């Protein structure tokens, strides 16, 4: 799959504001015949944390 | 009144200037884009 | 009908404190082919 | 005599190609002792 087709979302507001915190983003995944056939569900990570 | 985009103010004699963060620019640091890791939001800062 | 576009930016910003005046301008002369620094010029700066 | 013959035909095709790569490096090093010519090196 060309997983770079999907969205460069901003990182979510930092979960803990000032200690050992985390943030995440996701691809805004819209499914299409392309996504179904070109192994996108298999190889693309849906959300980064 | 604080610079945007994590820039730190300083007082020129009777005046304010901004130490902007890299490749973000202008007097308030409003224009351009930051480089390196970013935390998002706006960290708080005091008035006098 | 066909359309095509390209963009590139490079910025690089070596900054130095301490060093002999020539070695400083030597090390800080940015290499497109080696952006961190030519190892001998850097070692010479680190001597000066 | 009257005769008439008629047909319709349709076709479709697609192709796709994709590539991406990513790299990251870090180095951290502390030197203590040396002449700073070779402590630099």
């Amino acid at each position: 799959c060309f997983c770079d087709h999907y969205a460069w979302t901003q990182w979510t507001s930092c979960s803990k504001t000032c200690n050992s915190g985390t943030q995440s983003r996701h691809r805004q995944i819209v499914v299409d015949k392309y996504y179904q056939e070109n192994f996108c569900e298999q190889i693309c990570s849906k959300q980064e944390t | 009144r604080p610079c945007q985009n994590g820039g730190l103010a300083t007082v020129e004699g009777t005046h304010c200037l901004c130490h902007c963060k890299p490749y973000t620019f202008g007097a308030a640091c409003e224009q351009g884009v930051l480089v390196g890791n970013q935390a998002g939001g706006v960290d708080g800062g005091w008035s006098c | 009908a066909a359309s095509g576009t390209q963009n590139n930016v490079l910025r690089g910003e070596p900054f130095i404190r301490g060093g002999g005046a020539g070695f400083i301008s030597g090390l800080s002369y940015l290499e497109l082919d080696n952006p961190a620094g030519n190892k001998r010029r850097y070692s010479a700066w680190a001597e000066s | 005599t009257k005769v008439e013959h008629r047909c319709t035909t349709n076709k479709l095709s697609e192709k796709h190609e994709g590539s991406f790569i990513q790299g990251a490096e870090k180095s951290i090093s502390l030197i203590r002792g040396g002449r700073s010519e070779y402590g630099a090196a």
